[PDB]
């Protein structure tokens, strides 16, 4: 069989060139799980253009100078994150891959996460002054404590240990965003900034399948691995997890702070690292009760919270 | 005579939930060459596949194909006492939404909602609802 005696051109490029090169097969798939994720992730493509947030004007401009310049600052570090994801975080999982769908599913990946980024942009050309503009960005640079949550996933994505790679990979869509997705959802319970929480969706939709992706290929390599270095990923995850949970509830204190947003926030943070988690096939330590927030507010998340007959 | 039927897919994210529940279980088969007749009474367990799909919610696959094999089998259909369906709220207003979809092809109550593997408290409940749905 041509498959075992060759290697994709990734694996070709960075670790074995002992070896002649196969085109990608997608006639014979060797998992029907990346099957899946590529046609919903593709079928899923859309861009901000196609979102007009207009009519967010009205809403917007009846919201202080002080909440004007939250949402901006609120939304320029989700804009870093995303930079962060794009350009470095989901291009790294591809020579890692364990498939060759999967080496083509990470580009897509890279590519809409840079798409989540762009989409910050469309907001604050239609709501936001070039001053609030430029302002947030100084503010996100000078910002220690939101440097510091990317400063501690960058070597992982870097460094030659690819499963620590994958975990960095998941906990970005799974876990460290949401603290600030928490403030659209926030404002569109009180009928604020509506057409900009429809792009807030869009980028959920697709950060939830980046999230269970990354999660259901880190479970497939661990499941190899010694039950001695099963036990010693499992701290590894909980160690880093237990860190950015630090860090991310300094962070939050910081930004919303005087406006009383941070427990709630925190809440909805604590809620996916439970997510996270259970993504990575680790039971969530996290009560229902200290991952709550107000109903009108999970609302705006989700309202739901061949047939021979 | 407590007996769950679900369905999982390669991700065993279902399959995991169910497996600590007390109830016996029985998997649907993810291939869609091979089929299985239950003749006893279950509630069914089935994860979402519509992926957020908008017009609207469009509801096209959020049932898996092998489930619907599954309950167009009037033997299989007839013996369902109840669905629960699981997700991602993050997917939003196509949150869970294969368990709605069957509650009304069925005709049969929406018994609970869950995610991924389901928590402590999501096992507890469950275990308490399948209980009741038996005896009531
Ligand atoms: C391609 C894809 C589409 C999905 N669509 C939905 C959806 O429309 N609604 C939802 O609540 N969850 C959705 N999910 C989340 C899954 O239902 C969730 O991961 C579930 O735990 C999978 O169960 P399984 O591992 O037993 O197949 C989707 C997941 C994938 C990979
Ligand atoms: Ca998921
Ligand atoms: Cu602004
Ligand atoms: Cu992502």
């Amino acid at each position: 069989n041509y498959y075992d005696r060759s290697v994709s051109p990734v694996e070709y490029a960075y670790f074995d060139q002992s070896q002649n090169m196969r085109a990608i097969n997608w006639n014979k798939i060797v998992d029907e799980k990346d099957l899946e994720v590529w046609n919903r992730v593709t079928q899923n493509f859309w861009l901000p253009e196609n979102i007009p947030v207009s009519n967010d004007l009205p809403s917007w401009n009846e919201l202080d100078d002080d909440w004007q310049q939250l949402i901006t600052r609120t939304f320029t570090g989700l804009t870093l994150l995303d930079t962060v994801q794009s350009s470095i975080g989901d291009v790294a999982q591809i020579k890692n891959s364990l498939t060759e769908q999967e080496q083509v599913i990470y580009a897509n990946f890279a590519f809409m996460v840079g798409v989540h980024a762009r989409s910050y942009g469309t907001i604050f050309s239609t709501l936001c002054t070039s001053e609030q503009i430029e302002e947030a960005h100084e503010w996100v640079v000078d910002n220690e404590a939101l440097q510091a949550r990317p400063k501690a996933l960058i070597p992982f994505y870097t460094a030659d240990d690819p499963l620590k790679s994958k975990i960095a990979a998941a906990l970005m869509p799974g876990f460290l965003l949401y603290g600030g997705f928490y403030l659209p959802f926030y404002l569109s319970a009180r009928g604020k900034l509506p057409n900009t929480s429809d792009i807030i969706r869009l980028i959920l939709r697709d950060k939830v399948i980046h999230n269970f992706y990354s999660g259901y290929k880190y479970q497939l390599k661990v499941a190899k691995l010694s039950p001695e270095k099963q036990a010693e990923m499992k701290q590894f995850v909980f160690d880093l997890l237990d860190k950015m949970i630090g860090l991310e509830k300094t962070y939050l204190h910081q930004l919303y702070d005087g406006f009383g947003l941070a427990d709630e926030a925190i809440r909805f943070s604590l809620y996916n690292a439970g997510k996270f988690l259970q993504n990575l096939g680790y039971e969530s330590p996290f009560t229902k009760e200290e991952t709550r927030i107000a109903p009108e507010v999970f609302a705006q998340l989700s309202a739901r919270a061949d047939w021979d007959f | 005579k407590e007996l769950i039927v679900y369905f999982s897919t390669q991700s065993n994210n279902t399959h995991r939930f169910v497996q600590k529940l007390d109830a016996e279980s029985i998997r649907i088969p993810i291939d869609e060459e091979e089929r299985i007749k239950v003749d006893e009474d279950y509630v069914l367990i089935v994860p979402t596949y519509s992926g957020g799909k908008v017009t609207q919610v469009d509801a096209h696959g959020a049932v898996p194909k092998q489930v619907i094999h599954f309950l167009n089998d009037p033997d299989n259909r007839k013996h369902c006492l109840g669905v629960i369906s699981s997700g991602n709220t993050n997917f939003g207003d196509s949150f869970a939404i294969a368990g709605p979809v069957i509650s009304y092809k069925l005709k049969v109550p929406l018994l609970y909602q869950f995610e991924l593997i389901g928590t402590k408290e999501d096992v507890e409940e469950v275990n308490r609802i399948i209980s009741e749905t038996f005896n009531a």
